RNA sequence: AUACAGUGAAACUGCGAAGCUCAUUAAAUCAGUUAUCGUUUAUUUGAUAGUUACAUGGUAUAACUGUGGUAAUUCUAGAGCUAAUACAUGCAAUCUCGACCCUUUGGAAGAGAUGUAUUUAUUAGGAUGAUUCAUAAUAACUUUUCGAAUCGCAUGGCCUUGUGCUGGCGAUGGUUCAUUCAAAUUUCUGCCCUAUCAACUUUCGAUGGUAGGAUAGUGGCCUACCAUGGUUUCAACGGGUAACGGAGAGGGAGCCUGAGAAACG
């Protein structure tokens, strides 16, 4: 039922157009995979060619990306925090790609007083204030720099700088 | 094993303890075949604390699973961690399953990953814990000649497996070198003595 | 589509256009559907050699024509420009060269000629693990090339290695051959490369009768030097 | 600059908050080809654009047209004029004819309604556009 | 209704055909899997235990196990493609034509026709581990030696067959996995001879 | 622009 | 804004004319 | 009491589904597995399923899935799927206008509502904005849609029109319930309020403004309920208690929590089974049984995984529930009920069943709360059973702590 | 032919299955031409993967044997077998810097270094006019992919006589890239009468921007927020037409396979 096709369109002068014929399989469009956090539930669909694409439907754990000391974790996402398209995928939780969530900070600290030797060599060792309040309250602002309705992950990278201010404001 | 397991009281055998102890032995065997009858055998003793961890322990011993169960089951502070007052019974037999697990050989990227799995949860358990992890490492390999004499090497020790039980320890304690960093335990008895009789042996056996 | 008609069957291929309803569609290969002669056009309508196709097809499962060095056994397998075909029965050696008309002319060479081919470098990249690679216009990868091989380059293949022995630039001078356009067949030597960055490049190219005529970059192929090409022509 | 829901930035290019090196954002611009000289309000700019032909990802190819500016009312897009001439045999006469081509502009470009400009053709950017303003004059 | 009796140790099986309606009775209500007991059905199946396995009705339509009724019903069957098919439940009732029981355990008393007779296999094993297996051969025995045959005799010409031994052991597998090996190691040193030669073109130009 | 496309007929005698 | 239905509209729509009908003896209490 | 679980994942939650059918099919030698009773085929969505209803005939049901977004009728009589039909987009809600499964309105997340028929999409239709929740009174013959904006919006099927929607003071409505002997209406705000309305005018009769002595944090209306009688209602609230009024008081009858703290979902009146007195409450968690007067926990039904939905067959102790699981989970209580007329045979069977078994009678805090609430003291008694991330309390003795703090 | 060895029903695997009849539509069909740095691509062709084993299991059944049900079908259940290129599982090296400058091709102490695929983040950046292009590296991720438990013909070279070591030509498979065969969108141009057809489009997107969803991909293709635009007297829009000068397989709706179909299944 979902097309991509471009001829049930007005044409640009305002004329409206007449179906010029069926709808084909080379145009197709498949349903929206509203992914939500929960158990790992992901769907493989066969696409044109060989070629598969993973629906996750469900996802719990992402590989995030703190990128300032150059290290990726795997940790658990707690909430979607705000999405700039809708905010009816905040209110309900859809993890899709740009949308802010908040991650699980445990494996992050562990790893930086594992390096540094310093609860979270002292210039080193020196963050954002904001990045050590969040580590404070347990949970870190992370955004979603994957597409999870045609990879099947949540991939992401934690929020820093202009971009955590930015969205700070935004909150 | 399989015959132990069926077993109704195995608690009441001529020696439990001391089957009890070699029990522990199998289940850190790298055949998880062994560990699964190893394992069933030691749930045949009726312990609470087990009973209440059964399904954790035997998703450990479950290739397909092994990795999910880490991340929910032994995860600091996760909702599935095993209770503070329960550490104390679980974890000897999640410290040899884990063993087991590392000593599997590292064959393919899958096998690489297994072992990459076991060595990064070890910064979730506590110090006394890990310390035990790098003793069960170090009790195959014989030191405590070395150091009781005046440092000299045994010619009977020198053999070609003695050298790979030695490469076997010295890699599990560089990745836990290489995870735990700054936060590594250390301990002469533990590591330290096991690691620097495996230098000396290794200068011994080039020059002989 | 799977049929081809005979009057809609390419022209360079020289076929009577009455002699029936089908002709043969080139199969997959090296050379464009629309830049090949296929085997049984070759040994039946050019060489005489054959009088239908199925005594092409016992020649060929007989064994008797390599394509390159290499032994065909397809009946429309593509042969096209500046391939060698060698029928040793005969002791016959061909290349193929289109002709003013613009049509495929079946050149007898020597085995030395026979030896090798030439090839027009469409492409050079760096493949996996860092291994340069030239992609000719036969789709011949050719690894670890000389590195003053560029695009649009002429390299002379063996084909018994399937190596490059020498190549020649592209350069105001050279000899080049023309493979496309109402020019296909023409021999003449570069004058100016007149240069549209995102749109089709210009080739000025000056005949022994100094007439001169411009083409597409594309339809261009490097043969040689001017007087000294690398290749007997008919 | 960022007047928008999501934060603008040019994908992929990495400002280091931890290193500081410098106050000025990273800015990460390429070169049309075509002798277009890319403008240094570009180079310098602040602004964001994911269809601009310097600092987006968008690539020019295919023909280069120009035109005269009719309509910049709407954002980032314009609406340009080409005049020809058209035959009519039965008459055996010329008329003049005319095409109104939408074509986006990058903000590095300064176009009033009259100017002339020159514009290359990249990948469908929107419904009707596939022309992208790439010299004014 | 008819029983359809099968003894799976002999590899025996027969039919016996119940006018009374008393053994279908104490036959109603059950499932399949379930077990009931011979004595019920009658004294010459005393002492024996029969599990049910399914039969068919008056109309030709099998059981199903896993739906539970004592009626038909149209169900999506595969034999991905889907049909619909009516098929009768699993509950046994008065509309079995035929019902399909197996002997679990043998009573006191040998039945004629099931007990008292064998049935022998059709095939024996045709790989060579599970000829082992049948014969519990040592590695170092040959299973080429115990290999099953079967002897034929048409008119007066008589031979024995014996199966194609799969899974064997043979110098051709040998042969085959030193090749590979062989051609694989040629290749990297191909392609480290070219590499090399490539660098010390590099190297003259530099 | 020139097409570049060789044409059949113009290399067609038309003599007839 | 009235397109993709974000104001409402209110003209009929065929289709879901006389979807169903109402009930005549309304709510069960007077 | 006892609750069998006919169907559903036997299996922990820790245990993905998916493995565990290709390790079954391993495991297909097993003897339990041959002998395993399905009372519907394909009674099964493909990853998840978000609501299911069964037909006021009695007959059918429906329910509606994930991926691909499709619905599914289930036909009773012959104890299998008539048929699915797939959607463009999932479903947040639908109600089955007819009887049978000939006629049903379901709403879309994509802002559209659609009408099927028996032999497909009838027509769809788009609202203003967002929906999540929707209601058809039979009388007046309107639909009702709530969603993200105040008004709460009215379409007339017997005109085929869009009508003057109700306008809400509050922001959003997350439930809409119709009362069919009165034919009020209830309205679930964001906020702490509940706005009741009448259909035959169109006026705000009042509001009730939930109040929570034990709990201070905001929470929402999820769900509304109204009984059969006609003067008894039930709400839900987002941080997990369930208020039952009497409409003419303007006090809680009683205040029972589930004790998880998650949403509640779903309220069911189980006025047909016999002893009226009976209500459900549903979290994503745990669905409980418990009296309606005197809050006993009668049973309690526990699925591994997270609950989207539960439905009760009426006059019957069968229930059906929509879960996050690939199969749908159908719990039958005895005691309850008799078993529904089309599987009659289930009661034979009742020893083969699981037969599953405390967190319903208790309730939970979370480790943080302990803190807040002075409970650290407590810590190691009695008192208090540890679960998990956090300890188990008694529901009264937390009530009067929260009073303290 | 004492495992079989010629031929071979059945059965299991692999490949390919992609004329008619109705309607009608003015450069929205079609023709020429452009782009894909904006995409998928079986096959052909050329390159391309050193990271219990003298060979594992049924976690396996068919054809087949035999017992039956039915009025009956390319309708059926029970009992008993047995195989794979079906289904699952699975295993004593090379290259650099190179002292000793020992021998001056040369050997050589030691120090090092060593898959591929998906997803994300970060660093460096030979090819084109132009790229966040090719390629490499770091840290992790994965329902972590792939990295010969296969077959035919022949029986050579060695010796350490064990059937010990080492082997010739082919078939079938497999990652990635390019090529070829295709496909999908796409730039510009292209003979009717018309104003007694002057507004059309936002009429459940019209023109455009930001983000997301989907697609093989670009793209209002769809969705949320935002701006009010876009075509037209240089003829938009509408109307007529010797515009034969696109649709369906009983009727609508939903789904499945494949490299390629919304399939004449
Ligand atoms: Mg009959
Ligand atoms: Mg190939
Ligand atoms: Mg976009």
């Amino acid at each position: 039922g979902i097309s991509r096709d471009s001829r049930h369109k007005r044409s640009a002068t305002g004329a409206k157009r007449a179906q010029f014929r069926k709808k084909r399989k080379f145009e197709l469009g498949r349903q929206p995979a509203n992914t939500k956090i929960g158990a790992k539930r992901i769907h493989s669909v066969r696409t044109r060619g060989g070629n598969k694409k993973y629906r996750a439907l469900r996802i719990e754990t992402g590989n995030f990306s703190w990128a300032s000391e150059g290290i990726s974790k795997k940790t658990r996402i707690a909430g979607v925090v705000y999405h700039p398209s809708n905010n009816e995928l905040v209110r309900t939780n859809t993890l899709t790609k740009a949308a802010i969530v908040q991650i699980d900070a445990t494996p992050f600290r562990q790893w930086f007083e594992a390096h540094y030797g310093q609860t979270l060599r002292a210039a080193s060792a020196k963050i954002e204030s904001s990045v050590e309040s969040q580590f404070s309250a347990g949970r870190l602002y992370a955004c979603i720099s994957s597409r999870p309705g045609q990879s099947g992950r949540c991939d992401g990278y934690i929020l820093e700088g202009e971009e955590l201010a930015f969205y700070l404001r935004r909150l | 094993l399989k015959t132990l397991s069926k077993f109704k009281n195995i608690k009441n055998v001529y020696s439990a303890t001391e089957l009890h102890d070699h029990l522990m032995v199998l289940l850190g065997s790298r055949n998880t075949d062994v560990q699964k009858l190893a394992l069933d055998a030691l749930l045949a003793y009726k312990n609470p604390t087990l009973n209440k961890y059964r399904d954790n322990l035997k998703n450990l011993l479950d290739d397909t699973l092994f990795k999910d169960e880490i991340t929910t089951f032994l995860t600091e502070n996760g909702s599935q961690s095993i209770k503070a007052e329960d550490e104390k019974v679980v974890m000897p037999y999640v410290l040899r399953i884990f063993f087991g697990r590392a000593q599997v050989p590292p064959t393919s990227g899958q096998k690489r990953s297994r072992k990459i799995a076991v060595i990064s949860v070890l910064p979730n358990f506590k110090k006394p814990y890990i310390n035990d992890f790098l003793s069960l490492a170090s009790e195959r390999l014989d030191y405590n000649y070395f150091f009781g004499n005046s440092h000299q090497i045994n010619s009977s020790k020198a053999t070609l497996k003695t050298i790979r039980r030695m490469t076997g320890f010295v890699n599990i304690v560089n990745s836990t070198l290489s995870v735990l960093r700054t936060n590594f335990p250390l301990h002469t008895n533990s590591v330290l003595q096991p690691l620097i009789y495996s230098i000396a042996m290794a200068y011994y056996v080039l020059d002989t | 589509k799977k049929h081809l008609k005979r009057l809609a069957a390419p022209h360079h291929w020289l076929l009577d256009k009455l002699s029936g309803c089908y002709a043969p569609r080139p199969s997959a290969g090296p050379h464009k559907l629309r830049e090949s002669l296929p085997l049984i056009v070759f040994l039946r309508n050019r060489l005489k050699y054959a009088l239908n196709g199925r005594e092409v097809k016992a020649i060929l499962m007989q064994r008797h024509v390599k394509v390159d060095g290499k032994v065909r056994t397809d009946t429309t397998y593509p042969a096209g420009f500046m391939d060698v075909i060698t029928l040793d029965a005969t002791n016959e050696n061909f290349r193929l060269v289109y002709d003013v008309k613009g049509r495929f002319a079946v050149h007898r060479i020597t085995d030395e000629e026979a030896s090798y081919k030439l090839g027009k470098v469409k492409k050079v990249q760096l493949g996996k693990k860092g291994v340069p690679y030239v992609v000719t216009h036969d789709g011949r990868t050719i690894r670890y090339p000389d590195p003053n091989i560029k695009v649009n380059d002429t390299v002379k293949i063996d084909l018994a290695s399937g190596k490059i022995t020498d190549f020649i630039k592209f350069d105001a001078g050279k000899l080049v051959y023309v493979t496309g356009g109402r020019n296909l067949g023409r021999i003449g030597t570069i004058v100016h490369k007149e240069r549209h960055d995102g749109g089709f490049d210009l080739v000025h190219i000056k005949d022994s009768l100094d007439n001169t005529f411009v083409t597409r970059l594309n339809n261009v192929f490097v043969i040689g030097e001017q007087g000294k090409p690398y290749i007997s022509l008919p | 600059v960022q007047s928008e829901r999501a934060f603008q930035k040019q994908p992929h290019i990495f400002n280091n908050p931890k290193v500081k090196t410098s106050k000025r954002t990273k800015r990460w611009y390429k070169n049309a080809g075509l002798g277009f000289k890319t403008p240094k309000t570009a180079i310098e700019g602040s602004y964001i654009d994911k269809k601009c032909p310097f600092t987006g990802l968008v690539s020019i190819r295919g023909k280069i047209l120009t035109g005269t500016v009719v309509s910049t009312k709407m954002h980032r897009t314009i609406v340009i004029r080409r005049a020809y001439l058209h035959y009519i045999p039965k008459y055996n006469r010329y008329e003049k004819r005319h095409k109104n081509v939408p074509v986006h502009v990058s903000p590095a470009f300064r176009v009033q309604v009259g100017d002339i400009v020159t514009v290359g053709q990249c990948r469908p950017i929107s419904k009707t556009v596939r022309f992208n303003v790439v010299k004014v004059s | 209704m008819k029983l359809n009796i099968s003894y799976p140790v002999n590899g025996s099986q027969k039919t016996f055909e119940i006018d009374d309606e008393h053994r279908i009775r104490v036959f109603f209500d059950k499932r399949i899997g379930q077990e009931v007991d011979g004595e019920a059905v009658g004294d010459e199946f005393k002492g024996y235990v029969f599990k049910i396995s399914g039969g068919n009705d008056k109309q030709g339509f099998p059981m199903k196990q896993g739906v539970l009724l004592p009626t038909r019903i149209k169900l999506l069957l595969t034999k991905g493609e889907r049909k619909r098919k009516s098929v009768r439940g699993a509950i046994v009732g008065p509309d079995l034509a035929v019902l399909a029981l197996v002997i679990v355990k043998k009573g006191e008393q040998e039945l004629e026709g099931l007990t008292d007779t064998t049935v022998p296999k059709r095939l024996g094993p045709k790989r060579a581990n599970n000829i082992r297996k049948f014969f519990g051969l040592s590695k170092e025995d040959d299973v080429r030696d115990f290999v099953i045959r079967r002897e034929v005799t048409k008119g007066e010409k008589t031979y024995t067959k014996a199966p194609k031994i799969q899974r064997l052991v043979t110098p051709q597998r040998l042969q085959r996995k030193r090749h590979q090996r062989a051609l694989k190691v040629r290749n990297a040193q191909a392609q480290r001879e070219a590499a090399a030669e490539y660098a010390q073109l590099l190297a003259k130009r530099l | 622009h020139f097409e570049d496309r060789f044409d059949a007929r113009e290399h067609k005698d038309r003599s007839n | 804004k009235a397109s993709k239905g974000r104001k409402l509209n209110y003209s009929v729509q065929d289709p879901i004319a006389n979807y169903e009908a109402p009930i005549t003896s309304g709510y069960k209490w007077s | 009491v006892s609750v069998y679980q006919v169907s559903g994942t036997n299996v922990s939650r820790s245990l993905p589904d998916w493995i565990a059918k290709k390790r079954k099919r391993q495991l297909k030698n097993d003897l339990e597995y041959q002998n395993r009773v399905e009372l519907i085929q394909d009674f099964e969505f493909s990853e998840a399923s978000n609501k299911i209803k069964v037909s006021r005939d009695g007959q059918y049901c429906m329910a509606t899935g994930t991926y691909k977004p499709q619905i599914h009728v289930y036909d009773f009589a012959n104890l299998s799927l008539k048929f699915d039909r797939h959607t463009d987009a999932e479903n947040v809600d639908f109600t089955i206008l007819s009887d049978d499964w000939t006629k049903s309105v379901h709403l879309q997340n994509d802002r559209s509502i659609q009408f099927q028929n028996k032999g497909g999409l009838h027509y769809t239709t788009r609202i203003p904005k967002f929906g999540r929740s929707l209601v058809y009174n039979k009388v007046n013959c309107d639909l009702y849609v709530g969603a993200s904006g105040n008004e709460l919006y009215r379409l007339n099927l017997e005109k085929g029109r869009f009508l003057n929607p109700f306008k809400l003071d509050t922001e959003g409505v997350n439930h809409v319930s119709i009362n069919e002997v009165n034919g009020l209406l209830a309205a679930g705000t964001e906020t702490n309020v509940v706005e009741f309305w009448d259909p035959r005018s169109r006026s705000r009769v009042s509001k009730l403004y939930l109040e929570n002595n034990i709990d201070n944090r905001p929470f929402q209306v999820t769900t509304t309920s109204f009984r059969n009688d006609g003067l008894t209602f039930a709400c839900g609230t987002s941080n997990g208690y369930s208020y039952i009024y009497d409409l003419r008081t303007s006090e809680p009858s009683i205040i029972k929590d589930q004790g998880y703290g998650f949403d509640i979902k779903k309220i069911i009146w189980l006025d047909n089974v016999g002893t009226e007195n009976k209500i459900v409450t549903c979290d994503k968690r745990i669905a409980k049984i418990w009296d309606r007067l005197d809050g006993k926990a009668y049973a309690s039904m526990e699925p591994s995984v997270d609950i989207n939905d539960i439905e009760h067959v009426p006059g019957t102790g069968m229930f059906f529930t929509a879960n996050e699981s690939i199969p749908m989970h159908t719990y039958y209580i005895p005691s309850l009920g008799p078993s529904p007329r089309w599987c009659s045979f289930l009661d034979s069977i009742t020893e083969e069943l699981e037969e599953k078994p405390v967190y319903s009678n208790y309730r939970f805090i979370t480790r943080d709360d302990v803190k807040k609430l002075n409970l650290t003291h407590l810590v190691g008694s009695r008192v208090l059973r540890a679960y998990m991330h956090g300890f188990f309390i008694n529901t009264e003795l937390y009530d009067k702590v929260s009073l303290i703090a």
